[PDB]
């Protein structure tokens, strides 16, 4: 079925949706879409884990099971720049304050 | 003393208040369920009330306050209205007797 | 599928498709790009945007629809957005 | 109202199929009015029920009292039974404007006394103590029909 996903690089957030059929290569011509940044300068990554181009979402953690809408999966992306490549860098959400004393 | 006379002319209106289509409301609540009959009741009523166990604290002499009984009362409203549900006349009967119950203690100061 | 630019009280940039991110009545109005916030922070805008995604996922559909979860702490925080970005 | 059951007499078994995560309550709403409160079904559970055709049930989370879908609607009404199978009433909850969702949050996590002791926009305080009713969301469904037919 599908796939809801949060390209997540820096302050940058990028929720799109595939299918659990699709691969990398496919997800970049998205944000070759968003940005309009070509798939080569793009390396995309998930735990740290360089993905391929043609490798199944299904196959590498994303299904219907683990990327929904209200849960999505962070899919982190590093980019190129004068042939050597950037480090893999998402600025983190800032943290949900204090919980209130009636509420605890 | 005195209190358990006016605790007990309080009451005793709601107990004998026949409705608007003559027919007693407070019925009812006059005796609470028996409890192997309605076990599921008794759990979400964490403190179950009868309009018998207020008529008990009174002749016994319990409420050394008036307000006291006012406090007592309103408990056998909330757990009416805590089971019951809107539209049901169990709730909607709650509310007359917690309007009601009012008036009758406006009758007093 | 066109996407809008919505920005926080910490900087961060949030790329939701514009079908998805119309579902907000507050957002809609000052469309019909750029959208920023102050009273807003980053980690309720993102469960806000994971709303807008879900909503239209499984509005109108007659399949089983999931369980929406709110981390008690961002719940009054959302209760104020969602009042503001009307739903 | 317009809204009650039949006193059909005439009977259908019944299948509450519960696919929702909350603890469903089957509501009945008697012959005149009254809405009555039938046993609880936990998230799964699915208990059979000894209805009949004409009946009315709705359903709502057992602690809330909020609005859940039967059928992908809010009400229910029994078919006559069919080739001796039993007639189901699979249950889910809808997608709620997230005020709403979020009221679930906040009236459940506050105590009802406590509900303005909070930190918040003041026009909110008051969608607090608006706790999803049935005679509320009843009149209110019996308006949005004489608001077609």
């Amino acid at each position: 079925m599908d796939v809801f996903l949060m390209i997540r690089r820096h302050k940058t957030t990028i929720f799109t949706d595939a299918k659990e059929s699709s691969t990398v290569f496919e997800l970049k011509r998205i944000v070759e879409g968003i940005l309009k940044r070509p798939p080569d300068e793009q390396r995309l990554y998930k735990d740290d884990q360089l993905l391929d181009d043609g490798k199944t979402l299904g196959e590498c953690g994303f299904t219907s099971q683990t990327a929904r809408p209200q849960a999505p999966a962070t899919v982190g992306l590093a980019f190129r720049a004068d042939d050597t490549f950037e480090a893999l860098c998402i600025e983190p959400f800032s943290s949900p304050p204090e919980l209130p004393d009636v509420m605890k | 003393p005195k209190l358990t006379k006016q605790m007990n002319a309080i009451i005793d209106t709601v107990i004998n208040y026949k409705d608007s289509s003559g027919r007693q409301l407070s019925e009812v609540f006059i005796q609470l369920p028996s409890r192997k009959e309605l076990p599921e009741y008794y759990e979400l009523i964490r403190k179950p009330v009868d309009f018998k166990k207020i008529k008990e604290r009174i002749r016994n002499h319990k409420y050394r306050s008036l307000g006291d009984l006012e406090k007592d009362v309103m408990l056998l409203c909330h757990n009416a209205q805590t089971f019951n549900l809107e539209g049901s006349q169990i709730y909607e009967d709650s509310i007359v007797l917690q309007s009601v119950f009012k008036s009758a203690r406006q009758k007093i100061a | 599928m066109m996407y809008v630019k919505l920005i926080s009280s910490d900087g961060h940039e949030f790329i939701v498709k514009r079908e998805h991110a119309l579902t907000s009545g507050t957002i809609k109005a000052m469309l019909s790009n750029e959208v920023n916030f102050r009273e807003i922070p980053s980690h309720v805008l993102s469960k806000v945007c994971m709303y807008f995604t879900y909503k239209v996922r499984y509005t109108n559909s007659s399949t089983e629809i999931p369980e929406f979860p709110i981390a008690p702490e961002i719940a009054l925080e959302l209760l104020m957005a969602a009042n503001f970005l009307d739903c | 109202p317009v809204l009650r059951s039949v006193n059909s007499r005439e009977p259908s078994q019944v299948i509450f199929c519960n696919r929702s995560p909350r603890v469903v309550l089957p509501v009945w709403l008697n012959f005149d009015g009254e809405p009555q409160p039938y046993p609880t079904l936990p998230p799964g559970t699915g208990r059979r029920i000894h209805s009949y055709r004409g009946h009315l049930w709705l359903f709502r989370d057992a602690g809330t009292h909020d609005g859940l879908l039967v059928n992908q609607t809010e009400l229910f009404v029994p078919s006559l039974n069919v080739d001796g199978q039993p007639i189901f009433a699979n249950i889910t909850l809808p997608v709620y404007t997230l005020k709403e969702r979020c009221l679930q949050v906040v009236r459940s996590l506050v105590k009802p006394e406590n509900y303005r002791r909070l930190d918040i926009v003041r026009s909110l305080y008051e969608d607090l103590e608006d706790h999803p009713n049935v005679q509320k969301d009843l009149e209110r469904l019996t308006q949005e029909r004489i608001a077609h037919q």
